[PDB]
């Protein structure tokens, strides 16, 4: 059993409130789940407003961004799931902003609250394929210059469909189709039977 | 040295 | 095009692989846009694929110069989603090769940070002491580097029958190889310059473009996640932040000199004050059960198979957990479904921050001083490329 | 005897063509290997060079695709034993210099017939020997004519077995293009005949490999002797000046007797060490390429050959200097065709 | 508890120190000292070939599959070597041995994709597939790499003594 | 005056794609010739480098006539 | 006297003088770079051998492939090892090299370097331990002393 | 239905966007065959523009048209400042690559599943 602080539960709730009744406009759901974090789920609008009030408010210091992911519910009408971690020095404390973002449906940037975003952006960018409007420099960072597709989306295939080799009659390296000598063996591990919930 | 014994 | 010139992927200048490419106006470097991605492999994709367990190897491979502190951040971040928490013995231990590691790292900062500046002889002096180090990886582990010791319910297996005791030779010694690079480097009236004034990071732009790392100990910011947020047992230890002061190249460089000082005050507690106990939780529901008990009880086989063909099962829900590996915050956000394996596993990256500021940091300076600062920030290709 | 093709295609794939290739290591060859090790086919590459020569040709192949083989002409037991698990064997054994130790008949009648000759004890389903095209067994250069005098053996030895007589090739590493592009070291640059009265049709390599490689997998083709030639026939005048037009290099055709340019080819031969020109390539490069009345090969065998002037750019970029590096084809003037 | 790294009157003696320090280089000249010292310290090489750096028991180093005393193949295809494998590398398929007892028809380690992990060494309940000694396998061919039943099976027979020495120093900790 | 229409006429031959001599002053990139619609900006930008003028992203959108395309160039 | 002999001997040398001064180009990619770092190290000198620390990629005989060889720096790879010399080799280091590694399934990772560049010796394991890797250089200096190129011209 | 718009409001503005990038591309096709060094003919790079601009001439949508030059925009970009090097602009040519028939008989006779 974890060493649960029950003293931090609470205090982490308090803000939830806090910043749920100074936002009333953004916040959708506030939850301080076990293993004690905090996480303010919030109308994409939203993306601005509420990281600079977290970024600079007194009772709220935010100052580093730890992160900012997009987990990928191919079921959820909103595809991603950006999640924004941030961390305070002055309270020592973490929160968590998460959004929802659909394909085609892009969400603010916020290189401006903090520049740490610059480069994960362009990374949810070039895994996920969200859009980030007023981004400085929006462009892939971590895939190869010609790669079509994005990554990590779970609709991708692992392999990809690509694959490069040296050919001498052209002298030049050259994709192909992907095709593999041993197939991923994709073992199915889910058990057909579940574990009463605590 | 896996084994000081000869 | 200003005479842009990328800085080349092959340079034994440049880490592993960074193309940068770089306008300079002759010698001095007007705009820094540094290339990633020459080392992405997929390591947030495979993991989706594979289970908690089979997913413990590709955490040693994120940073590697870091093998073991990398696994601890995953490890912890599997506990908190189970509610289970290691063994006494074991978190000693991690806390014990955690610091080792950390050592390992800064041998490594600090010295391949020479190479490139010119100096040689550092790295061949401290190398020598990597080495023996590696040894102890192996006599615990069974390899030099990618260990998988730490698994996500403790560690793998005791620790050999005298390994203690060596970990103390070295330590009792590796104080005075620190001191000599010390007078070969920390003085010299051409470290300094070359280092000094270079790449200075103001306190507010560091905690703004995310650093977390040395390179806000630099600047005199406070913060260590390991006194700020104890993991492990680095709570019931006493070490001192090396915190720094006109923030540049030198003063992170003696910043990290420092650590690599505390963290033998933290080995050597740890030596003293190590528990007699057992190194994985004892619920053979997470970890896998002794060799003898499940060649001699059905519970046991049972809890081996399962464990070893489909997992964990971790309870659903998401944590993001991060330690102070030695190059600064590395945190695994892990969203984990019921099911075995994982759904998402972001790993966060000091480093992915870091390059980031060369940007902000190499301004108006010479192509020599871009050395420097890749140096300064202890980039390592692997965690930032994941 | 074997091996249904599964697979879509590409690298990876089977396409159930075990096939020995002699003189793979060849400008051709290389050719010859890319296509079969693309297709999936099981290429056996007999060797006599050194294993770091061979080695450009691993990396085209799939694992376990490429097999290479030690051998030796005059020893027969080599032979015998690479045609021993292949069902096709393909001879591109051929050289322009007499060698000490290997003479035109050699390279090019002897060897190839013994090769056949043990294919057939072996039971290999086809031949494919490859033999300069016009090459009449009257032919000046003694190299065409030895040439002929194998085509004919070959026969003998084994029946129905396939015989691809391509025109001199247009490739990059060949000679045809490169040779007169090479004549820039000479301030002058001999032409018999001022370059006319020899119309040459060159034939890209790849068409030449792909027509080599269909054949093996082609039913239509036995005792057939196809000839790969080209999409344009050229007098050597604007050859020799387009060549030297891309290469960016001043031109100056000069008469010299073919009997005393004869004389130069003897020289160079004499030289030890692969002579660049040699009195029968002489000959050879001013026996004007002949008309085409025989078995047709590209398209006919399924690839539509391609036009000199397209890939040339590719061949001939090395030559150029430091600026003239970087200027393309269709800015430059392609050069008149005359099909005489 | 914090610490300042670099956190910081000029009198003759206190300035002619100094000139002196950037005049005559007196600092390069300590430097200087270090590695004249080392010269004469002993090197820490080893003669590669005669001597061999040492590992200890649990050295993951190269896979082998191990067999009964008796003469039994261990292996006995649960094939949960496959299932943990990280990289995929194990390909195993079975079928009854004629003898009715279960066995491998094919095992096939791809050492390339391997990263030795060392779990299959781990996973095996007979233990039959084990993390060998050497480190030394460096083929010059890809193929070679690749591993199939017979080459782990030889693999076992040659390291067995050593393998067997290992397993017996080390399974008290497992 | 004519001589912006001599050149124009000059640039919309050229290209070969269009005007096999059906080339007309009147004649409409998209109304009558049929020239795509990206074809036609491939015409515009053509008459770019002849004029040595280059045409905004609009008003290419405004002219599908060489004639009128002459009307604004002679502005 | 017979030039036969003469030629093996000279070639004898020859292979002498390349395979003792081995000048090894090393990439570094990936992590199994520390692990040769560690050759260049006190422990296991490569300079004792004639390996020198490192070279640029001119200068260099040998290139050695540590770590995974990415979609992107594949064309580089090339690139690089087509600017050596006339004499060069190349020694494979890692399981991420020989073949894909840990992340051979990969979209990203070329599945071994042999794909990209001909390959004389591969080195295995994932941190293929820095014995090993001299091992390997150590059966690059086999392989090339059994190299016979002047032999070969003679009997050719 | 319901949209927000990300670029344009309608596909009108959307095709302004694509009209610009194609212009973009055409001026740019000239250049990169020469500071690339590529053994293709502008002419025919020129179509492959072309190609690609109409391989996605069916969208409907504004929004998609909109992504579609933002992704198109960062390649020329990649392009341009030779980002993309000689072997990744070739690519799009499809050259090594053997191409396949779509008659269904041609299949037939090759692969199993078409
Ligand atoms: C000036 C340039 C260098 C001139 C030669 C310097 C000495 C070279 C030499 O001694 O070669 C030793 C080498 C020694 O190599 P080796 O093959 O005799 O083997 C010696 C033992 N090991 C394998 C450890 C090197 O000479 C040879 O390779 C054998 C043939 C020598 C033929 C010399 C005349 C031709
Ligand atoms: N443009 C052309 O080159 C034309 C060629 N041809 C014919 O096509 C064939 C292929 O041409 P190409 O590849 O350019 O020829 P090459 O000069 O490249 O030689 C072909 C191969 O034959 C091998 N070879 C040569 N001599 C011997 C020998 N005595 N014993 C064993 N092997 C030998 C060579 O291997 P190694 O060098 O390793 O000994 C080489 O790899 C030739 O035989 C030629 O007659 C026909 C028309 C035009
Ligand atoms: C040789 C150089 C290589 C350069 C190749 C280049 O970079 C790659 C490329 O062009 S990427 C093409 C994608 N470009 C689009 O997707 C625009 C789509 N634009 C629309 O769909 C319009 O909204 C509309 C509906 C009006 C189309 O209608 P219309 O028939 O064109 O008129
Ligand atoms: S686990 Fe041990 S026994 Fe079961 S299959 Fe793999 S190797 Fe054979
Ligand atoms: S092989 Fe193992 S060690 Fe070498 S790079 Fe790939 S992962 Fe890191």
């Amino acid at each position: 059993v974890r060493p649960r602080s029950d003293v931090t539960h609470k205090q982490l709730s308090a803000f939830g409130e806090y910043v749920a009744e100074i936002l009333p406009k953004y916040v959708q759901q506030v939850q301080v789940s076990c293993l004690d974090e905090l996480e303010i789920c919030i109308h994409p609008d939203g993306v601005i407003p509420t990281l600079t009030f977290l970024r600079d408010h007194t009772n709220a210091q935010f100052k580093s961004l730890a992160d900012l992911t997009a987990v990928d519910v191919p079921t959820r009408q909103n595809r991603f799931e950006i999640v924004y971690n941030l961390l305070s020095l002055r309270f020592n404390s973490r929160i968590r902003v998460k959004t929802y973002a659909d394909e085609l449906t892009p969400i603010d940037s916020i290189v401006s609250v903090h520049i740490a975003a610059n480069w994960y952006e362009r990374e949810v960018w070039d895994m996920f394929g969200v859009f980030f409007f007023n981004h400085p420099d929006l462009r892939r960072i971590l895939t190869d210059y010609g790669f079509e597709g994005h990554p990590f989306r779970k609709d991708f295939p692992l392999t990809g469909y690509v694959e490069l080799r040296y050919d001498d009659e052209v002298k030049r390296v050259v994709a192909e189709p992907v095709e593999l000598a041993q197939e991923f063996r994709k073992f199915d591990l889910n058990s057909p039977w579940e574990a009463f919930p605590a | 040295c896996m084994t000081d014994d000869p | 095009t200003n005479m842009t010139l990328n800085f080349g992927p092959q340079h034994p200048a440049a880490h592993g692989v960074l193309r940068l490419v770089l306008e300079l106006s002759g010698e001095m470097v007007r705009k820094c846009d540094p290339h990633i991605g020459l080392l992405h492999r997929g390591t947030e994709k495979l993991i989706e694929y594979k289970t908690y367990l089979q997913a413990l190897p590709y955490f040693d491979r994120l940073d590697y110069v870091s093998m073991m502190c990398n696994e601890q951040a995953y490890s912890i971040a599997v506990e908190k989603l189970l509610n289970i928490q290691p063994p006494p013995r074991a978190q000693w231990i991690r806390v014990l090769f955690g610091e080792i590691t950390r050592i390992l790292n800064h041998i490594m900062a600090v010295t391949t940070h020479a190479l490139d500046i010119g100096a040689m002889t550092p790295f061949f002096w401290m190398f020598e002491e990597r080495e023996k180090m590696f040894e102890f990886y192996e006599r615990v582990s069974g390899a030099r580097m990618h260990a998988a010791y730490i698994r996500p319910g403790g560690v793998h297996q005791d620790l050999p029958l005298g390994l203690l005791d060596d970990i103390y030779e070295f330590s009792k010694n590796f104080s005075l190889r620190i001191d000599e690079v010390e007078e070969m480097l920390t003085n010299n009236r051409i470290w300094r310059n070359r280092t000094v004034d270079i790449g200075v990071v103001t306190a507010e732009d560091a905690l703004n473009y995310g650093f977390s790392g040395v390179m806000l100990r630099g600047s005199g910011i406070q913060w260590d996640l390991r006194k700020t947020q104890p993991y492990d047992v680095y709570d019931q230890v006493e070490f001192d932040v090396p915190i720094g002061s006109r923030g540049d190249c030198y003063d992170r460089y003696l910043c990290r000199v420092e650590e690599m000082r505390q963290s033998l005050r933290i080995i050597e507690q740890c030596l003293n004050k190590m528990p007699p106990g057992e190194i994985k939780v004892d619920d053979a529901k997470v970890s896998p059960p002794k060799r003898a008990e499940m060649k001699t009880s059905m519970e046991s086989l049972i809890h081996h198979f399962k464990l070893y063909t489909e997992g964990y099962q971790v309870p659903p829900g998401a944590t993001y957990t991060a330690i102070e590996a030695p190059k600064g915050e590395f945190g695994v956000y892990l969203v984990s479904d019921g099911s075995s394996r994982p759904y998402r596993c972001k790993i966060k990256a000091p480093g992915f921050a870091h390059l980031a500021g060369l940007d902000k940091m190499s301004k108006g300076h010479m192509l020599a001083d871009v050395v420097a600062i890749i140096g300064t920030q202890d980039i390592v290709f692997g965690e930032i490329d994941r | 005897h074997a091996v249904i093709p599964h697979g879509k295609g590409g690298r990876s794939s089977v396409s159930g063509v075990v096939a020995t290739v002699f003189g793979a290591t060849g400008f051709l060859g290389r050719y010859v290997v890319n296509h079969l090790g693309r297709m999936g086919s099981q290429v056996i590459i007999p060797y006599r060079c050194d294993v770091y020569d061979i080695m450009h040709l691993r990396l085209m192949g799939d694992l376990g695709q490429l097999t290479f083989l030690e051998w030796d002409a005059r020893d027969k037991d080599s032979i015998r034993k690479a045609v021993q698990h292949s069902n096709v064997v393909i001879n591109l054994i051929g050289r322009e210099w007499e060698t000490r130790n290997f003479d035109f008949e050699d390279v090019f009648v002897n060897i190839p017939r013994a090769i056949a000759q043990a294919s057939k004890e072996a039971g290999v389903e086809r031949f494919i020997h490859v033999s300069h095209l016009n090459a009449s067994m009257k032919s000046s250069s003694k190299s065409l004519r030895s040439k002929a005098v194998g085509e004919k053996e070959v026969r003998s030895v084994f029946p129905e077995a396939i015989i691809i007589r391509p025109s001199d090739i247009f490739g990059r590493e060949d000679r045809f293009l490169n040779h007169f592009a090479n004549y820039r070291w000479f301030l002058a640059v001999p032409l018999v005949s001022l370059g006319f009265k020899t119309v040459k049709q060159p034939v890209y390599v790849a068409d030449v490999s792909k027509g080599i490689v269909n054949a093996t997998k082609d039913p239509d083709a036995v005792g057939k002797t196809f000839a790969f030639t080209g999409p344009n026939r050229y007098l050597l005048f604007h050859l020799v000046k387009y060549i030297f037009g891309m290469t960016h290099r001043t031109f100056i055709p000069y008469p010299l007797p073919l009997f005393v340019y004869s004389w130069i080819g003897k020289l160079f031969g004499l030289s030890p060490f692969e002579p660049w020109t040699t009195k029968d390539k002489v000959e050879r490069i001013h026996i004007s390429d002949v008309m085409p009345t025989d078995l047709p090969g590209l398209e006919d065998l399924g690839v539509q050959p391609t036009p000199l002037e397209l890939k040339s750019i590719e061949v001939l970029r090395r030559h150029r200097t430091y600026r003239w590096l970087s200027s393309e084809i269709e800015e430059t003037k392609p050069a008149k065709t005359v099909n005489y | 508890t914090y610490k300042y790294v670099n956190k910081k009157e000029v009198d003759m003696k206190s300035a002619t120190d100094n000139a002196a320090r950037i005049l005559m280089w007196t600092e390069l000249i300590r430097g200087l000292g270090m590695t004249l010292s080392y010269l004469f310290r002993e090197p820490a090489t080893i003669n590669y070939p005669f001597e061999k750096g040492p590992l200890s028991p649990r050295f993951r180093g190269e896979h082998a599959l191990r067999r009964y005393p008796s003469g039994e193949e261990r292996c006995i295809a649960c094939k949960l070597c496959e299932a943990i494998c990280p990289a995929q590398a194990i390909t195993i398929e079975a079928e009854p041995r004629a003898d009715g007892s279960r066995r491998t028809t094919r095992y096939d380690i791809d050492m390339t994709k391997c990263i030795y992990c060392g779990f299959c060494q781990e996973a095996c309940p007979v233990d039959a597939i084990v993390e060998g000694p050497n480190f030394e396998f460096s083929t010059e061919t890809h193929e070679e790499l690749l591993y199939n039943k017979e080459k782990l099976l030889n693999n076992g027979d040659k390291w067995e003594a050593e393998i067997a020495a290992n397993i017996q120093a080390d399974y008290l900790y497992r | 005056l004519d001589g912006i229409k001599d050149r124009v006429l000059y640039v919309l031959k050229l290209y070969d794609k269009i005007d096999p001599e059906k080339l007309s002053v009147n004649s409409h990139f998209m109304k009558d010739l049929g020239l795509d619609s990206l074809d036609q900006v491939e015409i515009i930008m053509a008459m770019e480098d002849e004029f040595g003028f280059e045409i905004p992203d609009i008003d290419a959108e405004k002219l599908m006539c060489p004639q009128e395309i002459v009307d604004y160039i002679a502005d | 006297s017979r030039a036969e002999y003469v030629v093996t001997k000279l070639d004898d040398l020859i292979n002498w003088a390349r395979r003792s001064s081995l000048w090894p180009m090393t990439f570094g990619l990936a992590c199994c770079a520390v692990e040769m770092m560690h050759m260049a190290a006190p422990r296991y000198d490569m300079d004792r051998f004639g390996v020198v620390f490192r070279a640029s990629p001119r200068q260099a005989d040998v290139m050695i492939v540590a770590g995974t060889l990415t979609n992107k720096m594949a064309p580089a790879l090339r690139k690089v090892y087509d600017q050596m010399p006339e004499p060069r080799y190349v020694v494979s280091m890692g399981s991420c090299a020989n073949g894909g590694g840990y992340y051979h399934y990969s979209y990203s990772v070329v599945r071994g370097c042999d794909r990209i560049v001909p390959v004389d010796i591969y080195v295995p394991g994932c941190p293929p331990t820095a014995e090993a890797l001299l091992y390997g250089i150590l059966q690059l200096q086999r392989k090339i002393k059994r190299e016979q190129k002047l032999k070969i011209w003679y009997r050719r | 239905t319901s949209v927000k718009p990300i670029f344009s409001r309608d596909l009108n503005e959307a095709k302004r966007r694509v009209r610009e990038l194609y212009r973009a591309w055409y001026r740019e096709v000239p250049n990169t065959v020469h500071l690339m060094q590529l053994d293709i003919t502008v002419k025919q790079g020129r179509d492959k523009v072309r190609e690609m601009f109409m391989k996605n001439a069916h969208v409907t949508d504004p929004r998609v048209v909109d992504l579609l030059v933002i992704k198109g925009k960062m390649e020329l970009q990649e392009t341009i400042k030779v980002w993309k090097q000689r072997t990744h602009v070739m690519r799009f040519f499809h050259e090594t690559e053997t191409p396949r028939p779509k008659d269904f008989l041609s299949k037939f006779y090759m692969g199993h599943d078409p």
